[PDB]
């Protein structure tokens, strides 16, 4: 509602998986300009980083009609068995060949620019002032045959998770959507003031008494008292603990092996498979079931008590649930 | 939607768009890792900079920002000033070790690439180690720490490939994630597979007497120092806890944590207790030499407390003499006002 994002599926699908909504400015096109708020999936999405990139096989035994360096033909077939796809240069193992879309600015020279330099045209790639890079994008300096080629993705913020909601929610200037909503709620028509009304009440009280929205994003988790979420000696060797204390330990060590998997090194989807995992986690402690059940091993497929629902069991709609001294 | 087809959607994606090439793929990456350590190494002596710092700096610029620095691993580093610092020396290394980094910043970018593309080959591991107290998804990601920690030692001089080593790497990674995690109560790795050795034995031993076996039977069939003693208490530190909150008695709305009683707060019994005996042993005290009542008082009563380092500079013939004599005269007399007598608790 406040973030005009759509209030429903746009979140769920940045939020829990990796649907990409574009922070700040990314400059590299679609077709159309920066979708300052719009969201694009990972498949166009890595069409918009490395540029783009398709390898084909060889029968065992052909040679390829095209050479090391020669630039691929928009349309051509590279080899006997294969019709590559557009913009590119033609590479090849011992089996296949394989094409990119960013162009060859051929050194010989030393090359100083580095391998990940953010880079704009002219940015100097290699032999001196000689060499300079003409397109927008990241830099790949390969040695084997001496050339610096130049991928097209300008730096273009694309973020996933709460992540990218924090800062979202940051960045709003509440003022500023109020007098703008003031206005679009009395001026058009019904359908675009109404649902104006509902967004303006949430910014209204925010900014009117209480505290100011960035909170709603959780990166520091409050962990209930112990003795309220007791370890007990039971009878014989039994020991009974709250349910509370198996949800932590996943968000706890979630969290952990997050860290270790940040300074291990990092491979893009291992990361956010578990920040996903972790979000899961940190439902669960807060509230269970408004999103998938958790059950800690065989025996109850029971979900586990959490904190939300502790509170509402208390005064909450049933004859008195748990109502009473 | 349902997070477990989205992933194996997500890598298994990437497995298919990018298998490795048996020989030559893997070849190519493993030999860049290498060259990769060794430049760092370089890098390091030329620098007189860490390797910790090498791996990082590099990176930085292959894997991400400042974001990525700042947020991770929380501030020591000035991502911007630091990292930027670090290139900085980097590139100053003329023709010769300049050749290091550029090759470090690829040693890296191999190395990540390898680990997506095997990805696929963790989840069919993982797959079978379902059912032994881990989510799906945990167990898939341990065994993937198990597969990075593969591409750090394999050498791919030694012709075989990186699949049979990743295997082994990862199995190690999820079975002591399994060890490690899966219960509420820690239990280390050896009262783990020793316990799952005694289920193990017991099974088969049910194949035999159609008696669920007798703690007799299961120490013998375990081995050398098995008794009785022994598989009993495993048999309960393997009990994991009782969920402290379980629906009781008819299910309507019973949870289980009502029953449980109090054990350290003083029931109202308790408070008044304390409170006569200190308001009257306090009483005794003062009417009492502070001498040797005092010091068996305050050794015994205010911290833990020895007879003869019990008192002063006064010797054990003076404590003996005034802790007896003070003693009986405090308890004879409480003999007669029988204030004590009625054994407080």
């Amino acid at each position: 509602t406040l973030l005009d994002l759509s209030a429903t599926e746009l979140e769920q699908v940045l939020y829990f998986s990796k649907y990409i909504v574009l922070d700040p400015k990314g400059a590299i096109l679609n077709g159309v300009p920066v979708e300052k708020r719009q969201l694009l999936t990972d498949e166009e999405y890595r069409e918009l980083r490395y540029g783009k990139q398709e390898t084909y096989p060889l029968p065992p035994g052909v040679d390829a009609l095209v050479k090391d360096g020669e630039e691929v033909v928009k349309g051509q077939e590279l080899a006997p068995g294969v019709v590559s796809r557009l913009d590119g240069v033609a590479l090849y193992r011992f089996a296949s060949i394989l094409v990119v879309k960013a162009r060859v600015y051929p050194f010989e020279d030393d090359v100083e620019v580095s391998t990940g330099d953010r880079v704009a045209p002219g940015d100097v790639l290699a032999d001196g002032g000689k060499v300079k890079s003409d397109v927008y994008g990241r830099v790949e300096v390969d040695l084997v045959r001496n050339v610096v080629r130049v991928v097209e993705s300008y730096d273009i913020d694309a973020r996933m998770g709460a992540e990218a909601i924090q800062q979202l929610l940051k960045e709003l200037d509440l003022e500023a959507l109020e007098k703008e909503l003031l206005e679009e709620m009395k001026h058009p028509s019904r359908a675009r003031r109404a649902k104006a009304r509902k967004r303006l009440e949430v910014v209204r009280a925010f900014l009117d008494s209480g505290n100011r929205p960035e909170w709603m994003i959780l990166e520091a988790v409050p962990v209930l008292p112990p003795d309220l979420r007791p370890m007990v000696q039971v009878d014989g060797g039994r020991f009974a603990t709250s349910d509370l204390n198996d949800l932590y330990r996943r968000l706890i060590n979630r969290n952990n092996r997050l860290k270790k998997l940040l300074a291990q090194g990092a491979p893009e989807i291992i990361i956010r498979n578990e920040k996903r995992m972790l979000q899961e986690a940190v439902d669960a402690l807060l509230d269970n079931g408004r999103r998938g059940a958790p059950v800690t091993n065989p025996g109850s497929d029971r979900p586990l008590r959490s904190l939300t629902d502790i509170l509402s069991g208390k005064q909450g709609r049933f004859r008195q649930n748990l109502l009473g001294k | 939607k349902i997070s477990t087809s989205d992933p194996v959607r997500q890598y298994l994606h990437e497995i298919g768009q990018v298998p490795l090439l048996t020989l030559e793929e893997e070849v190519e990456l493993a030999r860049k890792v290498e060259e990769g350590m060794e430049a760092i190494k370089k890098l390091s002596e030329i620098t007189g900079l860490d390797p910790d710092l090498i791996r990082e700096v590099v990176r930085a610029k292959i894997l991400g920002s400042a974001r990525v620095r700042h947020i991770p691993g929380l501030k020591e580093t000035l991502d911007p000033k630091t990292v930027e610092e670090i290139d900085q020396k980097l590139k100053s290394l003329p023709k010769e070790h300049k050749r290091y980094l550029h090759i470090a910043r690829e040693g890296e970018a191999a190395r990540q690439h390898l680990i997506e593309a095997n990805l696929r080959l963790v989840v069919s591991i993982a797959k079978k180690y379902t059912g032994r107290g881990l989510s799906f998804l945990d167990l898939i990601q341990e065994g993937n720490q198990g597969l990075i920690r593969a591409v750090e030692k394999f050498e791919y001089k030694r012709r075989f490939k990186f699949s049979t080593y990743a295997t082994w790497w990862i199995r190690q990674a999820i079975n002591r994630a399994i060890a490690d995690q899966a219960r509420t109560i820690r239990i280390p790795v050896h009262m783990v597979e020793t316990i799952n050795k005694l289920s193990r034995t017991a099974r088969q031993l049910q194949q035999e007497l159609g008696r669920e076996p007798t703690y007799e039977e299961i120490a013998e069939a375990m081995g050398p120092g098995w008794d009785a003693k022994r598989v009993e208490e495993t048999l309960k530190i393997a009990q994991e806890p009782v969920s402290l909150e379980t629906p009781i008695g008819d299910e309507k709305d019973s949870f289980y944590g009502d029953f449980i009683p109090d054990e350290h707060l003083p029931s109202p019994v308790d408070a008044a207790t304390q409170s006569l005996l200190s308001e009257e042993l306090e009483k005794a005290l003062s009417k009492l030499s502070e001498r040797e009542a005092m010091v068996l008082k305050l050794r015994k009563g205010l911290i833990d407390g020895e007879e003869v380092g019990a008192f002063f500079g006064v010797t054990r013939e003076r404590i003996r003499q005034i802790e007896n004599k003070a003693l009986r005269k405090l308890k004879y007399h409480e003999s007669r006002t029988r204030k004590l007598r009625d054994f407080l608790d």
